[PDB]
């Protein structure tokens, strides 16, 4: 009857989509964490009805006149129903207000162009002005090369807003999701006050293939997994998705500014 | 990189003309004066891919080549106080016309054996952390910082991932963002993506006219977009990675001309042009306080990008 | 069975009433009159409670946090965030290991430089958010290894000393195990310092001092006594702020009770710092350490 | 009148050796430099003013024979204690200085050393002077027990205040620099300098070898090794010491 089932990419076990979604897209057979779409992620971590979307309508331009770019974007928009690869806004969890940004790797692999950079900057700046904590879910599998140097500069653009937010004494939780690679990994994803990730998520600057080729050796299986990054001191915690909401709620409570 | 001696494809006219004037009266020198004309024409009308090749020359001058011509009493300082002194990232302290400054940059290596020692100017996370330590020193003592970007990219290795390549670069971006001293960067080689930007979060950014600055290598883009690595040339032209392109987008503040034929033809002359640019740029920042200097950098990066509301 | 408990082993054998009552008397006598070397052996017990033993009884909603953002998450140094009676706090300390397999995992509570750098990162987080910091000292010393030296053991400790010196939040340390020299002080630069009555604090191990001064490591006992490494000694010197009693027999006899005593001491010490501003808290720590030492002008 | 090089066994005149700043003419081995000679080598003639020259050690733990051991080292070295402190100038630039001397109780740090170091540092802070500290320590001052341990914290609070005032601290690690001194002020200069082959570290070669059950490299813990592992800004041959210090001081001269 189609759509009603989902096959696990890792263990190949078939599951009711409904039941899988109720398990926050964790395969109940092998515990593989399947991608969660931006709105479902926001739903999982917020009080019902508390989400206000920011800059929902912003759309990409073609500043380099890169051939076929705006056409590739339109297709991703039709396929995912998103405007661009990030959803931003404010929400509450157990009554505590926070700014949020969730990247969706379905859209142009979650590669960061001007729109993602500007939307992330606007919610971070809003959180600075309103003294709110900020939570970013990274998901990026390459660079937005159609915007060339302008894409690279988004690493710097988002960093200046982030550091100003940090200097105001406010909390940034970086929530790295599968995959987090390249410029995103080497910018906002790696500088949370607290860095959290999910089991087996792949995180790194360069890809497995490029590294194996450069060093002429075979990388271990666990190479660049969240577990590996935790072992190497780069994550505060690896969080099974079933503890995600509770974990975020506790961190927000610890950091809640005596206020109002 | 391009081994010393072998001629570039865009030089063919010059080598063609060379033989004939060597298969010689009034005419021979007709060719001699024509060769000179053709040399100036070719090197005054360089194409994006021609510039890329010039940037990738083995003999392209390096950071340690320029420093002695620009700064006085330069003292190289080593280490990240954490793990290792990275050969690919150098730094130190010196004077720029009597004013104490800190200088940092990727060091590519002058010859083949040196390339291996310098890891081709491809830094490990210890390299970025060393750069940060020296910049924090600069900040403490209120010294301006000059950075030399010269890298095909941060090193993509196993140990570099283990020791937090991504983190070392990301931390540099946020800490450079709020530095309370002026920071002036110049791309003298290739501007390899995040590895370049890791010492590139500056108040002013300069590029040598034949240097590049790209989010990805032309070969990488060509393999990904067209699935054919051999289309690097079009990838490069389509991404717009030349100095004049970057300036057109308002992302850098000035393009520094190189001697005819490329920076390697006259290091001293090149250095004096760099030095002149450093002095100008630093002067333009003189009236800014410690907080204003940081805010200036904030506005610079915050306003980069184009989108449709 | 320790050495000093042999009387009770002899008495308990001529039982397997008068003797029963004597044995109880003799137990209380021995454990109310402990000698320096007896305390040292109690501190070194495998079952000496660890930092992770005490935390659940003292703090609420404790969340362990990992890594130095630099090299490795050191198993010998733990930390995280939680609540002390509803007040957000950061807690850090050396983690010994509850059994044998655990001892190897925790490297016996002997930290590598990455452990110190992780402690520092967590303390800077506490400072940013204005949280008090509680540290648990429990180490025979920083790890004397090859890799530890390569990764800057000395530097990682030395950096913690100067960064802790000017921290703008209250820092309260407690020695719950051995207090092994620089490796203990590396998380010990605090506004107030506490010690369990059977814990130690020494510039060098008794064995080390014995081998160096008398060329005989079997004189550890005399070395311990001559150096004056017991909680009550350190308090007499004005170097720690208070000694916390242990249950009869030692902390391991009643973890819950021990923890409640620690919690109470934390509250009292933190409270003594309540009126101080961010700058004053740092100055308070400055005066504390600046004024330690005796000399003739 | 003669000195034999501990490494190459070459015999030299003491006077010529000293004029060569105690660097062996034959094998380049850097021989220990005593406190006042170190100070002479890095300052303008007649610019040194000694601080707290007469401070002496007490016996707060009533440790047996302690004060007798001190007296002997005093008689042998002519020092009151294992550090000499004060102010000086180099090429007209004023600085505070502390030079540890490992001849005196191995340069192990007790209360006197901690107090003398803090006094010069604090002086530098109040007068906005840079500060240079030559470390030399081969063990713990165990006779003062916990009080000597605390000297690591004592010197650090002064040092961090000096640093927070925006002032320069040059840590000049000399042979040997181990234990608590290595794990405190010696490792946290704005700039860390050392000398060829100096041994620097937290724990000794013997204890580390026994702990790990393996043979350590010949260069393990040498200044050259620490430079490779990111812990020193520069290894400096004594022939360049005076000029390197002059240059660093000039770079950091305020306004
Ligand atoms: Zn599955
Ligand atoms: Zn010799």
């Amino acid at each position: 009857p189609a759509g009603i089932m989902t096959k696990c990419p890792k263990c190949k076990k078939i599951m009711y989509t409904k039941e899988l979604a109720e398990n926050l897209n964790v395969c109940f057979n092998c515990d593989h964490h399947i991608a969660l779409t931006a709105y479902k992620r926001i739903e999982a971590i917020s009080d019902e009805g508390s989400f206000t979307e920011f800059d929902k309508g912003m759309t990409s331009a073609n500043p380099l006149d890169f051939p076929s770019y705006l056409e590739k974007i339109e297709k991703d928009q039709q396929k995912t129903g998103l405007k661009e690869a990030v959803v931003t806004g404010t929400a509450q969890l157990d009554g505590m207000k926070f700014g949020v940004a969730v990247m969706d790797s379905r859209f142009r692999m979650g590669s960061m162009g001007s729109v993602i950079g500007e939307k992330i900057c606007r919610i971070i700046d809003y959180c600075t002005e309103n003294r709110l904590p900020f939570i970013l879910f990274s998901a990026s599998g390459g660079a937005r090369m159609q915007e060339g140097i302008i894409s690279l500069m988004q690493m710097g653009k988002t960093s200046v807003s982030l550091k100003r937010h940090s200097d105001a004494g406010l909390l940034y939780i970086s929530y790295l999701t599968h995959p987090t690679t390249g410029g995103v990994s080497a910018s906002f994803a790696s500088v949370g006050d607290i860095n959290l990730s999910e089991p087996k998520a792949l995180i790194g600057f360069a890809g497995r293939r490029v590294i194996e080729q450069t060093i002429n050796e075979k990388l271990p299986d666990d190479f660049q997994t969240a577990e590996f990054l935790l072992e190497h001191g780069q994550l505060d915690k690896v969080v099974h998705r079933n503890d995600m909401r509770q974990t975020l709620s506790e961190i927000l409570k610890i950091h809640q500014e005596v206020t109002k | 990189l391009v081994p010393r001696g072998s001629m570039l494809d865009f030089e063919k006219p010059l080598f063609e003309i060379r033989n004939k004037i060597e298969s010689l009266q009034e005419e021979i020198d007709m060719l001699e004066a024509s060769l000179e004309r053709e040399t100036k024409k070719i090197y005054t009308n360089l194409k994006p891919w021609d510039r890329v090749q010039i940037a990738r020359l083995q003999e392209r001058p390096t950071t340690l080549d320029y420093i002695p011509y620009i700064f006085d009493s330069f003292m190289e300082l080593h280490g990240d106080r954490n793990f290792r002194d990275d050969p690919a990232m150098i730094g130190g302290i010196g004077f720029l016309n009597g004013r104490a400054v800190t200088v940092i940059g990727q060091q590519r290596g002058k010859d083949t054996k040196d390339n291996i020692y310098r890891n081709f100017g491809m830094a490990h996370p210890e390299g970025y952390r060393k750069a940060l330590r020296l910049m924090k020193q600069a900040e403490k003592f209120n010294r301006p910082i000059f950075t030399f970007i010269d890298t095909k990219g941060a090193y993509p290795g196993k140990a570099a991932e283990e020791r937090g390549q991504s983190e070392s670069i990301a931390t540099n971006l946020i800490e450079m963002a709020s530095l309370k001293v002026p920071v002036i960067a110049i791309v003298i080689g290739e501007g390899g993506s995040g590895g370049a930007l890791g010492i590139g979060i500056a108040n002013k950014v300069l590029m040598l006219e034949n240097s590049t600055y790209s989010v990805i290598s032309p070969e990488g883009a060509a393999a990904l977009l067209w699935k054919d690595s051999n289309l690097a040339k079009i990838a490069a032209e389509t991404m717009k990675i030349t100095a004049h392109d970057i300036k057109q987008l308002g992302i850098i503040d000035d393009v520094i001309s190189e001697p005819l034929g490329g920076a390697h033809k006259d290091i001293e002359q090149q250095a004096l042009a760099i030095k002149s640019a450093f002095v100008a740029q630093l002067d333009s920042l003189e009236s800014l306080s410690r907080d204003e200097i940081a805010n200036d950098r904030f506005e610079k990066f915050r306003n980069i990008g184009s989108y449709i509301e």
